[PDB]
RNA sequence: CGCGACCUCAGAUCAGACGUGGCGACCCGCUGAAUUUAAGCAUAUUAGUCAGCGGAGGAAAAGAAACUAACCAGGAUUCCCUCAGUAACGGCGAGUGAACAGGGAAGAGCCCAGCGCCGAAUCCCCGCCCCGCGGCGGGGCGCGGGAAAUGUGGCGUACGGAAGACCCACUCCCCGGCGCCGGGGGGCCCAAGUCCUUCUGAUCGAGGCCCAGCCCGUGGACGGUGUGAGGCCGGUAGCGGCCCCCGGCGCGCCGGGCCCGGGUCUUCCCGGAGUCGGGUUGCUUGGGAAUGCAGCCCAAAGCGGGUGGUAAACUCCAUCUAAGGCUAAAUACCGGCACGAGACCGAUAGUCAACAAGUACCGUAAGGGAAAGUUGAAAAGAACUUUGAAGAGAGAGUUCAAGAGGGCGUGAAACCGUUAAGAGGUAAACGGGUGGGGUCCGCGCAGUCCGCCCGGAGGAUUCAACCCGGCGGCGCGGUCCGGCCGUGCCGGCGGGGCGGAUCUCCCGCUCCCGUCGGCGGGGGACCGCCCCCCGGCCGGCGACCGGCCGCCGCCGGGCGCAUUUC
RNA sequence: CGGCUACCCACCCGACCCGUCUUGAAACACGGACCAAGGAGUCUAACACGUGCGCGAGUCGGGGGCUACGAAAGCCGCCGUGGCGCAAUGAAGGUGAAGGCCGGCGCCGGCCGAGGUGGGAUCCCGAGGCCUUCCAGUCCGCCGAGGGCGCACCACCGGCCCGUCUCGCCCGCCGCGCCGGGGAGGUGGAGCACGAGCGCACGUGUUAGGACCCGAAAGAUGGUGAACUAUGCC
RNA sequence: AGGGGCGAAAGACUAAUCGAACCAUCUAGUAGCUGGUUCCCUCCAAAGUUUCCCUCAGGAUAGCUGGCGCUCUCCGCAGUU
RNA sequence: CCGGCUCGCUGGUGUGGAGCCGGGCGUGGAAUGCGAGUGCCUAGUGGGCCACUUUUGGUAAGCAGAACUGGCGCUGCGGG
RNA sequence: GCGCUGGAGCGUCGGGCCCAUACCCGGCCGUCGCUGGCAGUCGGCAGAGCGAGAAAGAGAGUGGCGCGGACGCUACGCCGCGACGAGUAGGAGGGCCGCUGCGGUGAGCCUUGAAGCCUAGGGCGCGGGCCCGGGUGGAGCCGCCGCAGGUGCAGAUCUUGGUGGUAGUAGCAAAUAUUCAAACGAGAACUUUGAAGGCCGAAGUGGAGAAGGGUUCCAUGUGAACAGCAGUUGAACAUGGG
RNA sequence: UAGCCAAAUGCCUCGUCAUCUAAUUAGUGACGCGCAUGAAUGGAUGAACGAGAUUCCCACUGUCCCUACCUACUAUCCAGCGAAACCACAGCCAAGGGAACGGGCUUGGCGGAAUCAGCGGGGAAAGAAGACCCUGUUGAGCUUGACUCUAGUCUGGCACG
RNA sequence: GGCCUCACGAUCCUUCUGACCUUUUGGGUUUUAAGCAGGAGGUGUCAGAAAAGUUACCACAGGGAUAACUGGCUUGUGGCG
RNA sequence: UUGGAUUGUUCACCCACUAAUAGGGAACGUGAGCUGGGUUUAGACCGUCGUGAGACAGGUUAGUUUUACCCUACUGAUGAU
């Protein structure tokens, strides 16, 4: 028996909906248990950063989203062997690598090499014997340096440029937003069907003149 | 809190505010929205039209992202870049224009709307309104597609 | 005919092992309704839910695309928010109802078959010797036995691999036996009043404990002790102490195991079949010319196959490589062990059960299933006398208390007896109005005082007015001097922090032959705001004052001397 | 001596036993011996309206992260991803919210610029006047004929946006095409026309949930009974 | 052995239960139909009527009612003439 | 009422009509009474009955069905 | 109804009288309205008012002794005028009405006596209810400001428990029947013994089994409870056997 | 059709006739255009039999005229022991009105403790939320030419083949 | 459209008609399908469920809103004057 | 204001006597006073209707009649002022 005035509902409550139900009275005691194995992980690692391995960067997929820069899952073989890196050793240092991600682009990937030549120079790689130095270790002194990192290993920001004024020209002017959306709008509509009917024509004019 | 709610002054009515004739039965309309084509017929036209039937075409696995497209208005365009770029555009002597780009504010169409001032603009966006279009160039500026 | 193999199948109280069943909150696989809603009801809804069956684990399952997308692309599985009560399904009615992208928790990748290359280079069992053995292992000796060519092991798996050649290039990987060093499981302990009076039956009640405002306090949580205790006791706080067992690390030897890597070029190889898929039928899903699953029939191909949410044909694209397998993490928990807590319940409440409770008790059985807490601080549980056979009384005694006497704290109402008072033939009882009688109350029974004035008896160290000291108020002073603030402003040859979608020498990165042309970072300048320092105005100090002077009031100490004052 | 009130008795007047259903109840209508204890519109989610608070074209950390009571509280801001609002219309392809004036050849430069009318609380101006002996006279106020700019809001006339219908003439080019754009006049819209929302809390109403409490005749699933009795056999 | 058994047939018996046994669960099954619905005071104050419904013991919708206000005053309205 | 514009509607006719501005007239143009107007949320109700007069079916009914008004319901009090 | 006939009847009427919660005046309570009035307690830093039929200042400037003055004002407060007061279902507001717990607060109460309970006691408030007095009690309890709810009973053939009238009532009536003396014993219609009179009448009221029950079988003691009276008796209870 | 009947089958019907009695809606035997008998949904008949349903007769008797008396056990009283149904408060009638048959209300009639043994007039006496009738969009047993289906069964195709 | 007062029908589905109409979802073409608008197929219980009986073996919640018993108002009819 | 035949009868008809064999009410007086003959459960058989289960104001047959000790009333019996 509905009101006089109001929305219409259907409510999804008629199944058992008590018998499953979850409560989250645990919500701040799973907070702390999620705290303490992160810390516990962190001193577990001491030197290593408790964010983990470096991830690369990556742009969403959507058109919704498809103006920002996101961490991926990580980087591509194609940019490890630009940068010089084998794929066995990039997960031992520290590296996340997924074979299955492929490069379409060239600023992407040239910026993912980049990210990984910055990564290997800041990196700070111990001796695997304390004893023994080798070719590829670091300095002492700059062994006694080292120190986790809160947060993320260089952070993805949302770089964003920016240009100056600049004069107008009549050309810029003289351009037709609206009139160029439509017609590129009407081009890409009736691409096809002009094809056709330019074989079509073409291939009855030629009965004609024959 | 139940201190303040109307059943603390119903005790000691018999009827606790439902009625003696009809009393407060269980459902004596039907479960929910049961007969809106049958005896609630008045009501689901007086005041919920259109509600039965289908209308239109049917579009299986639809993705929000494909349609998403927010728009900004000429009244707040001025708005998205700070109030410095504006002061020192009008002041400029050189006749530069300052560059918008609505992309990077995160407004794909701009929409013509609201009066927009007497001053030189470069709109950088993805959609433009005839309108939009007009005014920009009717106000002295110019409109860049991006993709 | 027989002997000797292989192959299929038997018998073993043969030697050595394993499974059986139970709990089952959470999880995996299957089967699986009707109540109900639709105001009836058949599709739907309830609902892949209850019931039923099977199988585990400490988590399970899933899991590293025959994926999502159509964008400038992401990249295992799982869980939270969001997408979203949307797309969509629905007698398009009631109702049902995801997924992508995004932000997070966590994040870890891999291994076979196949193709191949290496004398099967592999593995199991029994006998003997040595070592430690309460997770039966390591080394050595067996012309000891067996599995396996109907294919074990090494290389190797879609991210390419293998082999050859040419260059560069590393040895410290890994266990396990023994053995020396600085995070838990239990045990025993650690501060301070029984201080002086005072109630009590007992104090943990009340007063005091100085000028060490009793003592301790990193210990004033709690419980017990004859009340209500920080200091009587256990504990409590402590990065406090001692003892035993075990653990993840950081060293040493000892035995063996492997003597292994990267880049370029050349040559070969590369895949899972009654499986996909098509037709039909049935169930399921939001999946709609059929999402998923299953039965039957047909049943393949390799520049092939799958997917690209409307069936089909043609044609370019995008993305993966199905029919083999493993894998912690984030995640679920009303079963179990040990714990902590509560704006909950307080014995007809809260679990059925605070107690000899799933007990007594009923049903043949499946099953059903209660009522039931309070002596007292301490039994000090009533010696002994008296009537009666005794139940049980009358004394006496214990206890502060028997007005607490063994189902005994407190002890209402309905009900009953007795005593006292009143009334009584229109059933009782009730509202208004009085009258009479009782109960106690008014500690009533010579009835309130409070100010001013007059008069009489008195008694004071006594009023006013002056002096000194202190305190306070007051715009005092139209405009005293000094500070402080403004949710006020101005100036700045001042010293700074924050922000900017305002501009502009150095460094890092990529293309080209130290240079011309690009990106990121740093630096500099500019603007806005704010902090501090200096100077000049306005206002306030009544959310925010100091020292003088002026007035007034108050307090104390003097002089005051009784026609004043009390 | 006073005490209405609370104990009893006596008299006068009135006086049918409560609850519930019903048009009609004291009813020969049903429930009711008496007493004690328990006992019935609560909670979750959604929506709407009204009220309180914060912020405000923004608003919200609800998820995650950093630091006895405290499982609290504070902080994140390059954790505002995301929800709601800031834009509607169309089934969709999509589109997407003032104009007027002046000079030159529909197009170019400049100017005015973001509706009108009627009613509109309040505000602004002021023909004069508010007396102490009388005249001229100023300053601070006060009242006031009349005249205005008109809050919010109501009504009407306009204008603009999207779908649609009719009549139409023009405009643009990288690809002059079954191309794209523009006008006027009617019409449909949950629109604009100089914001009003977001979060939290409270009350009310409706709904789905056991849903104010008690109540079926029934249906389904899984198990137990031939120790009575029905029948067959030994 | 239960929608089953058995019946010289009465819908008879099937553990005091038979025109579909008993127990537990779904299940607190649904009810437009009965019963009940708990403290005081103050203020306001009804309808059994229109329309529609497999609607007649009920609902939805108008009407009646209450609450919250808001815009104005010291021109408007009227169960009247 | 008096002037002046607009009109793509209709026309002999600045014809018709409508719309829009400007100007003027307060004895506030029957009596009486009364402060009005407007917007949200919403319970309960949705079985009625009686009476004067009008009236249908039925002979008639404490019958059944209508119209106005007033009551009972929801309401006590004095009289019957 | 009693009764009434020179009416206490009938028809027309005249005075007088009688009383409702009706009407008039008055007191008190509450509601509504005037959206009324009060910051003006402006005092030796002063001058006491804006009730009055008439729109606006007890307004300012230029020249001709005695040291004094009641309450107020929790502005969510106080005060002044008028009108009104019914009510089912239903709605709203005020509760210094009531219960439980939580955060604050009362240098709160309390073994020199809290909660609870009873009371022919004193009262207050319209009312929900509340504060004191007297008796038992021995260990906790309340007021104010906010918060929260499993928060108020007369009923529901309500749930659990207890208790009345009936009521010392119905009944203790199926199968012929007991009497006498003694013993134990405190007590005898009911036990035991002896005698008499009876019944079951060999298909039994006899003697023994199966199923079923499980210590009921035997001896002693008790007479608390049961054997619908009582019991010296028991198939009751406690001891030991079998 | 053969048979049969106011039958256990006949509304009209207590049909008409005869008999059975003083009197018979009963019984029996007949008659039949029989609302609506009837042939294995069997008709007609029929010895014996029936705790089957009928009418008459002889004997018999308290069934009755018409009631009386006796016995045993109760009821009655006492001793002991001792419940239950039910109970708004309770209980004297006439009329009136009313919710249309009151114990309570109004007017009258009038009423006097506690009680014992009977009785069945009233308490619209007690049990049981009427089983009859109706409503419910409440069901269950059963039936079918109701709707929708289903085991099973017959047939055809596909595979074994 | 019939001189007027009547002569007729929602959702969903199907069918037909109309546009150089839109989508068929990674792109193009063509069948097909889905859309917009206007008609028709239908509900006569006519604001529109898809619907045969019996129960004396019956059951449940209720109803004096509703009959058969009694009781009231009238006496048509019956009786009487 | 009667005794009887018939029928369950209320009604009805007949026989006989008498004086007359008049009519009615009291919840169609009177079931905790009786009986159960008929209506009107469940078992059956006949006829008619229906395919059927079943129905028949058509007939026939067998088919449990519970309780008073309470108040009042009435009959008697103590007593009471
Ligand atoms: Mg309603
Ligand atoms: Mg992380
Ligand atoms: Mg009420
Ligand atoms: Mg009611
Ligand atoms: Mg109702
Ligand atoms: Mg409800
Ligand atoms: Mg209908
Ligand atoms: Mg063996
Ligand atoms: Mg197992
Ligand atoms: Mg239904
Ligand atoms: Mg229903
Ligand atoms: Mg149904
Ligand atoms: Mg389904
Ligand atoms: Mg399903
Ligand atoms: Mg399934
Ligand atoms: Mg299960
Ligand atoms: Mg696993
Ligand atoms: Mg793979
Ligand atoms: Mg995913
Ligand atoms: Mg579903
Ligand atoms: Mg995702
Ligand atoms: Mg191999
Ligand atoms: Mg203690
Ligand atoms: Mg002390
Ligand atoms: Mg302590
Ligand atoms: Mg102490
Ligand atoms: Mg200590
Ligand atoms: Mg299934
Ligand atoms: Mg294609
Ligand atoms: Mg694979
Ligand atoms: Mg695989
Ligand atoms: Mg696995
Ligand atoms: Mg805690
Ligand atoms: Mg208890
Ligand atoms: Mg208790
Ligand atoms: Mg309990
Ligand atoms: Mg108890
Ligand atoms: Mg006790
Ligand atoms: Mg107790
Ligand atoms: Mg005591
Ligand atoms: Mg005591
Ligand atoms: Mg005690
Ligand atoms: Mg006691
Ligand atoms: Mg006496
Ligand atoms: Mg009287
Ligand atoms: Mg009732
Ligand atoms: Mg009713
Ligand atoms: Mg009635
Ligand atoms: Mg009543
Ligand atoms: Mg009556
Ligand atoms: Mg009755
Ligand atoms: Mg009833
Ligand atoms: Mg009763
Ligand atoms: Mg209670
Ligand atoms: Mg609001
Ligand atoms: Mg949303
Ligand atoms: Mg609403
Ligand atoms: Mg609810
Ligand atoms: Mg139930
Ligand atoms: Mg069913
Ligand atoms: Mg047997
Ligand atoms: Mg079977
Ligand atoms: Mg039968
Ligand atoms: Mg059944
Ligand atoms: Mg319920
Ligand atoms: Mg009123
Ligand atoms: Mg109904
Ligand atoms: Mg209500
Ligand atoms: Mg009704
Ligand atoms: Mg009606
Ligand atoms: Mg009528
Ligand atoms: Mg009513
Ligand atoms: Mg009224
Ligand atoms: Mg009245
Ligand atoms: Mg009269
Ligand atoms: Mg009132
Ligand atoms: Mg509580
Ligand atoms: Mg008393
Ligand atoms: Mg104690
Ligand atoms: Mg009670
Ligand atoms: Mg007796
Ligand atoms: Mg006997
Ligand atoms: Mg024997
Ligand atoms: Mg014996
Ligand atoms: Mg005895
Ligand atoms: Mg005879
Ligand atoms: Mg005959
Ligand atoms: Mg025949
Ligand atoms: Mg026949
Ligand atoms: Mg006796
Ligand atoms: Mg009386
Ligand atoms: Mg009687
Ligand atoms: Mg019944
Ligand atoms: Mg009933
Ligand atoms: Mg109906
Ligand atoms: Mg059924
Ligand atoms: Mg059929
Ligand atoms: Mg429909
Ligand atoms: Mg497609
Ligand atoms: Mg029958
Ligand atoms: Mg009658
Ligand atoms: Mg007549
Ligand atoms: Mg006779
Ligand atoms: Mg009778
Ligand atoms: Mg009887
Ligand atoms: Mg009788
Ligand atoms: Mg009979
Ligand atoms: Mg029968
Ligand atoms: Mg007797």
């Amino acid at each position: 028996a509905p009101s006089r005035n109001g929305m219409i509902l259907k409510p999804h409550f008629h199944k058992d909906w008590q018998r499953r139900v979850a409560t989250w009275f645990n919500q701040p005691a799973r907070k702390i248990r999620r705290r303490k194995a992160r810390q516990a992980r962190a001193r577990r690692i001491a030197p290593r950063p408790a964010a983990g391995p470096i991830r690369p960067i990556v742009r969403c997929p959507t058109v919704r989203y498809h103006t920002k820069v996101r961490a991926g899952r990580g980087f591509s073989l194609e940019e490890l062997r630009v940068a010089g890196i084998h794929k066995k050793v990039a997960r031992t240092i520290g590296i996340s690598v997924d074979p299955r991600r492929r490069n379409k682009s060239t600023e992407s990937l040239q910026a993912n090499v980049q990210r990984l030549k910055e990564y290997r120079s800041k990196l700070v790689l111990f001796p695997r014997k304390p004893s023994a130095p080798k070719k590829g270790d670091s300095s002492a002194e700059e062994l006694k340096l080292a120190t986790q990192l809160t947060g993320p290993v260089m952070p993805i920001r949302n770089v964003f440029k920016k240009e100056k004024a600049r004069v107008i020209t009549e050309e810029e002017k003289n351009f037709k937003a609206f009139a160029s959306l439509r017609m590129a709008r009407a081009n890409a509509r009736l691409f096809g069907i002009r094809a056709k009917r330019a074989k079509e024509a073409a291939e009855q004019d030629v009965e004609k003149k024959k | 809190p139940s201190r303040l709610r109307k059943t603390r002054k119903l005790r000691g009515h018999v009827s606790h505010g439902h009625g003696r004739i009809g009393k407060h039965r269980k459902h004596p309309g039907g479960r929910g929205n049961a007969g809106g084509m049958h005896h609630h017929r008045i009501n689901f036209d007086k005041y919920h039209p259109g509600y039965f039937g289908k209308v239109g075409m049917r579009h299986y696995h639809l993705k929000r992202n494909q349609s998403f497209c927010p728009t900004v208005n000429l009244d707040k365009l001025w708005t998205l870049v700070s109030e410095q770029t504006r002061v020192n555009a009008a002041k400029n002597k050189t006749g530069a224009a300052p560059i918008i780009d609505v992309v990077r504010s995160g407004y794909y169409k701009v929409l013509g709307k609201g009066k927009l001032p007497k001053q030189p603009v470069i709109v950088k966006a993805k959609f433009f309104s005839r309108r939009a279009e007009e005014k920009i160039k009717g106000v002295g500026g110019a409109c860049v597609l991006v993709a």
